[PDB]
């Protein structure tokens, strides 16, 4: 809302002005109106009121008032309106502006993208928050400099970065499409104020430079080549066909357009003494005495016993036995006893952390279930060991988490003190307690092989078995005796790395500092592969080290796009809140404003989770402190997205009890309203920052069927040349429902896409955009010329109907197109769903286009979620395809399961799947990144084997091949021609 | 007797079931609880022992060659069931020092016998469709209570800026008092010595109007913190709700999953699974 316990504020509403002589007029003024115009009605009314004498002149002060967020805000920019303030109550208190004024709008812009004020920052008392305010601006420095090194074209590649593929080279089917290697490319120029088009259609190679493009147009350097429609600039001088415009364009066989303009145009837009002592000296066993937990919500009469439950872990490991406190009574909870566990405590690793919770207990059977939970690193972010008593406020328990521990969630107190409390006391021995640096792990390494005690071709031959098994496929004791055998040897082969770490005893300083030296020299891998070592089980800073430096060395930009989702998650399971990973997203961030759009968007989509609030609102701050430029367009999108909100909010909540009709009248006249004009118009797209956003089609916008009111709105495409590639920019805005398992499913089907495309099979997958950016807010982009299979054939108490539709949109000899993309379409969507198991596809859910390219909306739920409250152990098939779609693939055949065409559909099914499946670790360790997301659909390691069933991981390439037969020959009722 | 008996009579024999299988039998259970099942298909190896031991599940392959059984070469045991009743009763330490535990619990597939007695298949058809109607009826009952939990969650947090927000309102309008007074001890004291009660009379009418403005936002704020306290009990209310229908959660998916795996178990067909479930 606009003003606290309203909406919208209406036209007339009085405000208390507060004086700087010590007076208070009530004022009348509009809604609409800016703080110009009433400082203007002010001090003429203030005339009547007394002590005016002292007054002085309008220019000279300044408005100030409490915001939503409880900030005493100064309101600098007059031209601001009563409405868009933010006001927490209609008063305004005038004063003379002091202190530093550049600071103050550059700390209330930040302020306002984040989601929280930066005042708030300031007063925590943390010293690893401060710190890293401090810390993380010498990246933020870094990476300006950067980008200012090469100027101006290293800031015009800053904003405007080359969007390319991973490599120039190109597939068989892309590259054969072309006319000998050769693509026919039309370069359009503005020729005056007039304005009126005229092309020059050149053809020449796919692997042109953009300079080399230009030159060839002169005939028929000074210049840079633009997408039409879109805000896109080949500057960088990659092959024509790398751009990710020119390759969808063979794909689509489409012409590609591009502008001719001046190089001198874009980038003129552009501008006490201490006692320390080591870990290893500390001869004595760890133990944690629990004190006393505050309250619970327990109901006395239900619930037997509480106790709690606690252990200690090295990720999802625990490193030894887990310990219990008694059990005592719900009304008072109080323990005062030592926990002994079975761990010496040099033997304790540096990634090691106390996870605990308050379990409640129900012939001697019992239930034990979680009511609160929370974990503690060891060791602090300065390598300290933690001692003395400390208060641990625990969190509430995920929906769906039925194990006591919650190992993978995050560490530290919850900021809400208004909770249960547990009290407990770490030892004291000095003052300090450190964990050793490497020279003195180096030492012990040397030291353990010294007093301990040729790689043969069947053992050679065993570690390429064990390195093929996927990551949750658990290693087996003697694979573990045999791979720290080998150690040494598996460097020659170190895509193996994460089986070995996994066969090291953690809960042994000996074969960890051994580990650590193999760590510190082992060959760098691809970032695919090590992305596996980012996830929960891979908690220990020198592995996790290792692994972004990885990433540093081979991760493309394309990829860091395509895989961003899964490593903003991943900062989740980081110990602290300084790290090489953010260090390493946070300098790819501010010099691609590409990732820097996305990786605001996924933060400032979680500034809800009370979680992560710190870590990723601290992140936000140095991104939009150095971001520069474009934080101004991100706060346009922020206000635009805010005020959607509050629309959507009063059609849920307000105008529940009315009709469609009558919202939509409210609608289009709150939208008129110049506030919303100003907000809704002219900023970029959230799902592509490229896409311009121009005015708004008010009349066709348009409130969807659901209960929780979508938004379909539509947008003008405001550049000049958007005739060519899109006229109008259609989203719809979703404000009720949970879009992160949409987004992540559309990000996997991009990503099979992308495998089959390098792999030969050309099976077009239509992954639209969908990004989620609140707390169930998000957009998905509208496909032109969509119809679900409920339009083609209407519902009522024929099958060919859906082959009439697609022979007349695509009649004549361009046919046999249309089915072949339909086919292939339907292959890879048929494959994909599978796989992931998403809701059982209905003819609603499904969607053709005119061209005949068939594909998926409405993912939802996926993996089976609903194998709870289901107790079947079979692997469902979604897409099922009926006698309605193998007609359109058989071509009108009524024996449409015994042709050709659906063998040769058949193939294509099977070479996708067996493609997918060869590429399964990239998917389970994708899946195993978002485990603490918070998403019901994963949260455990259980919730991630649904994949591992499907693609058949535990069993042989033919043994998966056939399974997959036996699945589809179920689902299709022997429709599904079985080999035999 | 013991060494003589089959390895599908076995009751730690489970067959061809998943490690996902293995992981939820052997979650928060005590050391030495084992079964065996049937290794990967891919993998070298005949049947895989997985064992407890310090809170971690571990897997032991057990390999075969000319009637012989065993973890490594040589291969010593005559049969698993030879091999298994030997580790029930010597440790594991002969093995491997590291893993110093005997087989002490094994997880029985007749388990489910002492929960599920009754033998006709139809009966315990017809409990399943029961127990799962039970557990979907509790299940959403705790999803309602989970959306008013996060609800009420929000609205005590937009309260609790809120509370914050009244604060600085108030210290805005103290502030505004405190900047009444001082400058006006000077100005009434020339109105005073001169006869000006006109004056006195408009400027002491506006300083009751802030005083009574201060009064109305001190009892919003005071207002508020009473709808805090009653939205906060019903945060603690409706948690409390909620511990009390997750064990009866755990209690009925448990054994309807104990029910469907004694259905799984003499296998039934898929249509009369899911005609009871739906
Ligand atoms: O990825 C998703 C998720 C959901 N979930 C529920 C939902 C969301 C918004 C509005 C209504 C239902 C719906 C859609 C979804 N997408 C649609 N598309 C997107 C692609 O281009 C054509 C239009 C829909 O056209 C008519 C209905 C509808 N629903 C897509």
């Amino acid at each position: 809302g606009e003003l606290w316990g309203i909406h919208l504020m209406p036209p007339r509403i009085l405000v208390e002005c507060l004086l700087p002589n010590g007076m208070i007029v009530t004022l009348e003024c509009l809604r609409e109106a800016t703080l110009i115009t009433i400082k203007h009605e002010l001090f003429k009314e203030a005339r009547k009121y007394p002590l005016h004498q002292l007054l002085q002149d309008e220019s000279s002060y300044i408005f100030v008032s409490v915001t939503q967020e409880a900030e005493r805000e100064e309101f600098f920019d007059e031209t601001r309106r009563l409405c868009d303030l933010r006001l927490f109550q209609p008063f305004l208190k005038v004063i003379e502006p002091v202190g530093n004024r550049e600071e103050k709008i550059l700390n209330r812009e930040i302020g306002f993208a984040i989601g929280m004020p930066v005042c708030e920052f300031d007063m925590v008392k943390d010293p690893e928050v401060q710190d890293f305010r401090r810390n993380i601006l010498n990246v933020c420095k870094e990476a300006v400099d950067l980008r200012d090194l090469n100027s101006p074209h290293s800031r015009a590649m800053y904003v405007y970065p080359p969007n390319v593929e991973s490599s120039p080279e190109l597939p068989k089917h892309i590259y054969n499409k072309l006319d000998k290697g050769q693509i026919i490319v039309v370069i359009w120029v503005i020729v005056s104020p007039n304005n009126d088009k005229q092309k020059y259609t050149l053809k020449i190679n796919h692997d042109c430079v953009p300079e080399q493009v230009i030159a060839e147009a002169i005939r028929k350097g000074k210049y840079i080549l633009k997408v039409c429609g879109c805000d896109e600039y080949f500057l960088e001088k990659y092959p024509l066909s790398q751009y990710k415009y020119i390759r969808s364009c063979i794909m689509l066989g489409r012409m590609p357009n591009l502008m001719l303009m001046a190089k001198e145009s874009l980038y003129s837009q552009l501008p006490g003494e201490t006692s320390t002592k080591s870990l290893w000296v500390i001869n004595s066993a760890l133990r944690i005495k629990i004190l006393c937990a505050t309250y619970v919500n327990v109901n006395i009469r239900d619930i037997d016993k509480i106790y709690v439950r606690t252990g200690i872990y090295h990720g999802g490991e625990p490193l030894c036995d887990n310990v219990n406190t008694q059990r005592v009574p719900c009304s008072n909870p109080r323990w005062n006893e030592w926990l002994n566990y079975d761990i010496y405590i040099p033997d304790l690793p540096r990634a090691a952390r106390l996870c605990l919770s308050i379990c409640s207990v129900k012939g001697a059977k019992e239930e034990h279930c979680p009511l609160a939970w929370g974990n503690i690193n060891l060791f602090d972010y300065t390598d300290t060991l933690v001692s003395g008593k400390m208060a641990l406020n625990l969190w509430p328990v995920p929906h769906g988490l039925e194990d006591l521990l919650n190992p993978i969630g995050v560490t530290g107190s919850n900021p809400n003190k208004e909770t249960p409390c547990l009290e407990l006391e770490f030892d004291w021995f000095s003052s300090v307690v450190k964990f050793p640096d490497m020279s003195v792990i180096e030492e012990h390494a040397n030291w353990s092989v010294s007093r301990e005690a040729e790689l043969r071709e069947n053992d050679k031959e065993q570690l390429k078995a064990i390195s093929t098994r996927d990551p949750l496929s658990e290693i087996t004791e003697q694979e573990k005796d045999f791979l720290w055998s080998h150690r040494h040897y598996c460097v020659t082969i170190p895509e193996i790395l994460p089986k070995l770490l996994l066969s090291v005893k953690w809960n042994s300083r000996d074969e960890v500092a051994q580990m650590y030296c193999l760590v510190k020299d082992w060959p760098p891998i691809k970032p695919e592969q090590a992305m596996e070592l980012l996830d929960c089980n891979y908690p220990d800073p020198m592995v996790r080290g290792f692994a972004v430096r990885c990433l540093e060395k081979y991760l493309t930009d394309d990829k860091l796009s395509q895989y961003l989702i899964q490593l903003v998650q991943v900062l989740k399971y980081e110990q602290y809140l300084d790290n090489l990973l953010v260090r390493f997203l946070l300098k790819k961030a501010l010099t691609n404003q590409r990732i820097g759009h996305f990786f605001f968007w996924h933060l400032k989509s979680e500034m809800h989770n009370k979680t992560v609030s710190q870590r990723f609102g601290l992140l936000l701050e140095s991104y939009c402190r150095a971001c520069g430029m474009y934080l101004k367009h991100l706060n346009r999108q922020v206000e635009a997205m805010e005020k959607l909100i509050n629309l959507t909010d009063i059609l849920k909540q307000e105008k529940k009890d009315e009709t469609q009709k009558v919202q939509m009248k409210f609608l289009v006249e709150q939208m008129r309203r110049p506030d919303f004009m100003d907000a809704l118009q002219g900023f970029l797209s959230p799902l592509n920052p490229a896409h311009q956003l121009g005015n708004l089609r008010l009349e066709e916008c348009r409130i969807m069927s659901s209960a929780k009111r979508p938004l379909w709105l539509n947008w003008e495409n405001p550049d000049i040349m958007s005739e060519l590639l899109f006229q109008n920019n259609e989203i719809i805005f979703k404000n009720g429902d949970d879009l992160r398992q949409d987004m992540l499913t559309l990000q996997i089907i991009r990503i099979m896409e992308n495998i089959w495309q390098n792999q030969g099979l050309d099976l077009r997958m239509l992954p639209y955009g969908c990004l989620s950016i609140g707390d169930c807010v998000g957009l998905i982009e509208v496909v032109r010329n969509s119809h679900t299979i409920m339009q083609i054939q209407c519902k009522g108490g024929n099958s060919h109907t859906l082959h009439q539709w697609l022979k007349d949109k695509n009649k004549g000899e361009i046919y046999d197109a249309a089915i072949d993309l339909f086919t292939r379409s339907c292959a890879g969507y048929c494959v994909a769903t599978f796989i992931l198991g998403i809701g059982d596809r209905h003819n609603s859910n499904i969607m053709v286009k005119d061209d005949g390219q068939l594909f998926h909306i409405d993912f939802g739920h996926f993996l089976d979620h609903k194998k709870k409250k289901f107790g079947y152990k079979r692997e469902r098939v979604p897409f099922v395809l009926t006698q309605d779609f193998l007609i359109v693939i058989s071509k009108g055949a009524q024996e449409c399961t015994k042709t050709r065409e659906f063998e040769r559909f058949q193939e294509m099914c099977y070479k996708a799947y067996l493609a997918i499946r060869q590429h399964a670790n990239l998917f389970i360790n994708l899946f195993s990144m978002m485990l603490g997301s918070g998403m019901p659909e994963l949260q455990s390691f259980d919730d991630i084997a649904y994949i591992r069933k499907t693609l058949a991981l535990d069993k042989t390439e033919q043994e998966a091949l056939e399974y997959f037969m036996k699945q589809m020959n179920d689902a299709h009722h022997g429709g599904w021609t079985t080999k035999m | 007797m013991n060494n003589n008996m089959s390895l599908q009579d076995a009751e730690w024999y489970w067959g061809d079931i998943s490690r996902e299988e293995v992981n939820e039998k052997l979650r928060d259970t005590a050391d030495g609880t084992f079964l065996v099942r049937d290794a990967s298909t891919k993998m070298h190896g005949d049947y895989t022992l997985t064992l407890r031991k310090g809170g971690n599940n571990k897997l032991i392959k057990i390999f075969h060659r000319d009637g012989k059984y065993g973890f490594s070469d040589p291969l010593t045991f005559s049969s698993v069931v030879e091999l298994i009743n030997h580790y029930r009763n010597e440790s594991l330490a002969q093995y491997n020092p590291k893993l110093d535990v005997k087989l002490l619990y094994p997880v029985s597939k007749y388990q489910q016998d002492q929960v599920v007695k009754e033998d006709n298949i139809e009966a315990v058809g017809k409990k399943l469709h029961e127990y799962n109607t039970q557990f979907q009826e509790k299940s959403r009952e705790y999803d309602r209570l989970y959306e008013e939990y996060t609800r009420t969650s929000q609205e005590i947090q937009m309260k609790r800026t809120a509370i914050e927000a009244f604060n600085e309102t108030i210290k805005i309008f103290e502030e505004q008092c405190q900047t009444q007074e001082r400058y006006s001890k000077e100005y009434i004291e020339k109105f005073k010595r001169e006869g000006n009660e006109k004056e006195i009379q408009r400027i002491m009418h506006n300083y009751d109007k802030l005083k009574s403005r201060i009064s109305e936002i001190i009892d919003s704020r005071r207002r508020l913190e009473e709808d805090l306290k009653k939205q906060a009990a019903e945060y603690r209310e409706i948690d409390k709700r909620m511990n009390s229908i997750k064990p009866d959660l755990i209690q009925l998916r448990k054994t309807r999953d104990q029910y469907l795996m004694w259905l799984t178990q003499k296998g039934v067909r898929q249509k009369k699974l899911n005609e009871w479930l739906g």
